[PDB]
């Protein structure tokens, strides 16, 4: 599609933007952050527009040590929405790209897709019907079906909270935090409750609860919700 | 594992025979386009034409002229224009407002 | 030179045609490469104990130049002559058509298997089978795990 | 045979790869040329 | 003393200090590049290895006092050559051997060394599975053995270091050569020292069984791999056959290698030339005379001495079968005055339309067209002689008596001269009768050949190959477009200030 | 580069062609015509 960039007219140029933002979403794509980073400085509105969509989308819970240019995108979108003589539709995406860049609290996410291989077809309709925001500005408000969270939940009756506190072993500064600046010795043993956010990348990285009370009957390898087993 | 070896590199075999032929479209399918284009810009050329007279160019395709007004000026010309029928002392066209060659 | 007795009519000097066919098969394997190709003759022949031997050698000479379906006909005809070496840069060049045919014609016996079905000539699937306890008692798994996926079965 | 039937489809493939690869080479960028004449 | 010590110790260091930077540069490269990374893509240890035959063809004469070869042996034989930290002392290696040469005396390899330079796939973790390095390492002594080649109590050293580089050659044909260029990058090894192999063990040695493991070479190529082994193989396969007359001039016609597919215009060029002499022998038809000429065409600039005499005489030899004949002494550098003279002078008769003075060259030098072996081609032109002079006496005169042509012709029969000028009509040369009752044979003014619809076709076979030859340089042509970035249209700031002063201008 | 396998080891041109056509032909025209004179 990098090649369908480089189209003579800006609505195959447009959409390659688009087609790289419903591909790689889930992924920190360092290529497509890369194919990204001259889509901004298109003559053209709506283009550039859909460079800043697709910017939102790519690096969604990603501080940093993902991709570094998380931190050269959040002063671009200021950059462009503090500019009186931009285009409405220019920064129209950044506005845009601001909510989705913060949603939830960095709790929810994009998930066409199970672990178990199966689409969620929710959220695999709620960014078809995102993308037809051109002729209803509303319409793509129907993307709420796409938020889906990245939080493990342990559980041991129909009902009772478990008390586990298991931590991580790798790198710690991927556990890194929005932390917004409000003007007027590193442990990597990172306990948690049960109901903790964690990036799917880090699920590899966690420690399994091997000292507490509760072991997990299951091999913790996906988030949501497990049988938490009091030992 | 050698399992994965033959299928997966079918695999793409299977994705690479559509684009050679994709792109043999595209000899084509930009020749009748871009004649589309060829004749397109030639519109400026309309009809409310104000007279310069050529002078040198810097470069290639871009020149600097002399105007029936009295006053020079650098500007730019229509590609189609045979370069090697310029400069006896060359009687040209401006074009009335963006003031380029016609 | 032994190429010029191939009109005996003696059962005997066929055979012994086919005594020197096996171990000078590469100095006027140049020679009788495209000119005589009698083995079909003896080998639709009443004439038996030579033809079974035939076989192999076409199968050796039409490998080579690209009559290889020619090579694989013989290949499966040639009986139990043929199969019974496996120690040597030639199995490698039969057994690569015979579960060629055999995978390709099950795709379409992935396809309808029911009627019109395979003649099988009774080792184009036993040398896969048995290939496959090969690979099933060489310790190797990681193609256990893939062969059985290329029978479709 | 997988030494012997199965490694002799790697052999044949990586041709194909090569050389039709290469010609799409050939042709994308003659394709690039005329869409610089293009825009 | 002071004359050797003078001249002969800086040559010692001056090859050491090229072969430091060529071929310790293919040792970092075609080791490091094609065993462990692409040389497809990279492939520049080829050329290199082609340059270091041609500085060792002429590089080694002498029988090496003061150990400037004879003691690169002992040198260079004593390498594990396994990874940078087991050859970062082989580069101190290959300073600590000067010091042999030099501070001490080194083994002198004088026709009896060899053997203690040849027991080395052990000393010292030497190995075989990089057969980069040990194809290199194998070629790298087995050349300057077998480059002066002192078939004087060297061809059983030569002939075991050959062995030994048969058994890198069949760990080549055996073990794990698959995308390596394990077989790829030691065809030009294999290819090469097929001719030290065939300018010690052919002609000395049998030939007749490296026949049959080159129908072995052969099997085991064109099915791993097509390249490499599909070119060299077959001229090496042709070059004693033709010297034989072995049936396998048919079995090339029925060979499916006889496309070897771009086979480096080396063996490729030469390859034509090999298939040209087939029909030679085979009896041209004007088939070849376009491969000759091709081979000729694609033959590179280095001395005619070599083969391009040959091509050279033969390519028109073929051609004096035809009847047609050009001028050939006409670049007399190094070719057009020594080996053409009975040659000349034997088309120098053909160009005649007389028949003794064809005997009166084959008498001259009936031998020394058997020097070459063509003799049997020369012999068959006597045909060609009287059909060139019957096109000549049917075109010059008009109504000539037969009882005059066997006397000009020096026929000394006019009685069968009634049947050679008969064939003449039959075979289809010249057409008009002969009163055989007379004896006159009349002959018809056939002019306007225009309007026969003849020089339309010296056309058409004329407009399509160039029509082809501008479709060539047209598919030759485009490997250049690259490097094409940006086709940027305007700018983005400068557009901003356009829609600025724009916004200017439209307020105002 | 150029290995090249050794198996066995104006002013000329215009005088090439008459060297062809101009060959082994009396050589010595001064007195043949004047021989010819009273033979013929």
């Amino acid at each position: 599609v990098s090649l369908l960039s480089e189209s003579y007219n800006p609505h195959v140029r447009y959409g390659a933007a688009m087609a790289l933002g419903i591909c790689c979403a889930g992924t920190g794509n360092k290529e497509a952050i890369n194919l990204l980073e001259p889509m901004t400085n298109d003559p053209v509105n709506y283009v550039r527009q859909g460079a800043l969509i697709a910017s939102a989308l790519i690096m969604i819970q990603q501080t940093e040590i993902t991709c570094p240019k998380v931190n050269q995108f959040r002063q671009l979108y200021s950059k462009v929405i503090n500019d009186k003589h931009d285009d409405v539709m220019a920064k129209f995406g950044a506005i845009l790209a601001q909510g989705i860049l913060d949603a939830g609290g960095h709790n929810v996410t994009i998930s066409l897709q199970s672990r178990t291989g199966h689409t969620h077809m929710p959220s695999v309709v709620g960014v078809l019907v995102f993308t037809q925001f051109w002729f209803w500005f509303p319409l793509s408000h129907f993307l709420s079906l796409a938020y889906t969270p990245t939080c493990v939940i342990g559980l041991n009756k129909d009902l009772k909270m478990p008390k586990v506190q298991y931590k991580s072993n790798c790198k710690p500064s991927t556990f890194a935090y929005p932390a917004p600046l409000e003007v007027p010795p590193e442990p990597n043993f990172q306990l948690l409750d049960n109901p903790a956010r964690v990036m799917p990348a880090q699920l590899k990285v966690l420690t399994m609860p091997e000292t507490c009370r509760y072991q997990p009957f299951k091999p913790l390898s996906i988030g949501g919700i497990i049988i938490l087993k009091d030992t | 594992d050698l399992y994965s070896r033959y299928k997966k590199l079918q695999q793409e075999l299977e994705f690479l025979e559509v684009q050679e032929e994709y792109i043999k479209d595209e000899q084509k399918n930009l020749k009748k386009e871009f004649l589309h284009a060829q004749e397109e810009v030639k519109r400026i050329q309309s009809i409310p034409l104000v007279i310069g007279q050529f002078l040198e160019a810097v470069d290639q395709n871009t020149a600097i002229v002399g105007s029936t007004t009295g006053s020079n000026y650098y500007v730019r010309i229509l590609s189609t224009i045979d370069r090697e029928l310029l400069k006896p002392n060359a009687s040209v066209a401006l074009h009335k407002h963006s003031n380029a060659l016609v | 030179g032994i190429i010029s007795l191939l009109d005996e009519d003696e059962p005997q000097l066929k055979e012994f045609a086919l005594h020197k066919l096996n171990a000078v098969v590469n100095d006027f394997w140049a020679e009788i490469s495209e000119s005589v190709d009698k083995i079909e003759v003896l080998y639709e022949d009443e004439g038996f104990r030579s033809r079974q031997f035939a076989a192999l050698v076409a199968s050796k000479v039409f490998y080579h130049l690209g009559a290889f379906e020619e090579s694989l006909n013989y290949a499966l005809g040639a009986g139990d002559l043929f199969n019974v070496n496996d120690n040597s840069e030639y199995v490698e060049t039969i057994i690569a058509k015979c579960i060629d045919h055999y995978t390709k014609q099950c795709v379409e016996n992935a396809d309808l298997p029911e009627g019109e079905k395979k003649p099988i000539d009774q080792r184009l699937e036993g040398i896969v089978n048995k290939m496959f306890q090969r690979c099933l008692d060489d310790h190797k798994y990681k193609q256990a795990i893939g062969i059985a996926l290329e029978t479709r079965r | 045979g997988l030494r012997q039937y199965y490694l002799s489809k790697i052999e044949e493939l990586q041709l194909i790869v090569n050389d039709k690869s290469q010609n799409l080479r050939r042709l994308q960028a003659q394709r690039n040329e005329l869409n610089a004449k293009v825009r | 003393p002071p004359g050797g010590g003078e001249q002969e110790p800086p040559p010692p260091p001056a090859p050491q200090d090229v072969e430091m930077k060529e071929e310790a540069a293919t040792g970092g490269g075609s080791t490091g590049e094609a065993d462990g990374k692409t040389a497809a893509a990279a492939a520049e240890h080829s050329q290199r290895e082609l340059d270091t035959v041609t500085l060792e063809d002429i590089k080694e004469h002498v029988k090496q006092l003061e150990k400037a070869v004879s003691g690169k042996e002992p040198r260079f034989v004593l390498r594990a050559l396994r990874m940078l930290p087991s050859t970062s002392r082989r580069l101190n290696h290959y300073v600590l051997y000067k010091a042999v040469q030099g501070f001490f005396t080194s083994n002198n390899a004088t026709r009896d060394f060899l053997l203690p330079f040849l027991e080395e796939p052990m000393d010292t973790e030497a190995d075989l599975q990089f057969r980069p390095r040990t194809g290199k390492a194998a070629s790298t002594p087995l050349l300057p053995e077998v480059e002066a080649y002192l078939q004087l109590l060297v061809v059983i050293f030569m002939m075991n270091s050959k062995r030994y580089k048969e058994a890198q050659k069949i760990s080549d044909d055996l073990m794990q050569k698959i995308s390596t260029q394990n077989r790829r990058a030691l065809d030009l090894v294999a290819a090469k020292c097929y001719y030290y192999h065939a300018r010690v063990y052919e002609f000395l040695d049998k030939l007749d069984v490296v026949r049959s493991f080159l129908h072995a070479r052969l099997r085991t190529a064109t099915l791993r791999h097509d390249a490499d082994g599909q070119a060299t193989l077959l001229n090496l396969l042709l070059r004693n056959y033709l010297h034989y007359s072995l049936y396998d001039q048919a079995e090339k016609l029925v060979s499916k290698s006889v496309f070897p597919e771009q086979a480096n215009n080396n063996e490729w060029a030469r390859y034509l030339y090999y298939t040209g002499r087939i029909k030679a022998i085979q009896l041209e038809y004007s088939e070849a005379r376009r491969t000759m000429t091709n081979a000729l065409r694609k033959a590179p600039q280095h001395t005619a001495v070599g083969f391009k005499q040959t091509v050279h005489k033969l390519l028109i030899v073929v051609e004096l079968l035809l009847g047609e004949i050009p001028d050939r002494l006409q670049f007399r550098q190094p070719s057009l005055k020594r080996s053409l003279m009975p040659y000349f002078l034997l088309t120098q008769a053909v160009r005649t339309g007389n028949l003794a003075k064809f005997n009166q060259v084959l008498d001259q030098f009936g031998e020394k067209f058997q020097a070459d072996g063509t003799y049997t081609l020369i012999i068959r032109l006597r045909h060609n002689v009287i059909k060139t002079g019957v096109r000549m006496i049917s075109l010059s005169y008009s109504r000539i008596s037969l009882a005059d042509i066997a006397q000009k012709l020096q026929l000394d029969s006019p009685e069968d001269a009634e049947f050679i000028v008969a064939k003449a009509i039959r075979d289809g040369v010249i057409e008009a009768s002969i009163n055989h009752e007379k004896g006159y044979v009349q002959s018809k003014e056939m002019i306007d050949i225009y309007s026969t619809r003849e020089p339309q076709l010296a056309f058409h076979q004329r407009i399509s190959f160039c029509l082809d030859i501008h479709n060539m340089s047209v598919k030759a042509m485009r490997f250049p477009p690259k490097s094409y970035n940006k086709d940027l249209e305007s700018a983005e700031e400068r557009r901003e200030r356009e829609q600025q002063d724009l916004e200017f201008a439209k307020e105002m | 580069m150029s290995e090249k396998k050794q198996p066995v080891d104006e002013d000329n041109w215009d005088d090439d062609n008459v060297e062809d056509d101009f060959s082994n032909q009396l050589r010595a025209e001064l007195e043949k015509h004047g021989y010819k004179m009273e033979t013929s």
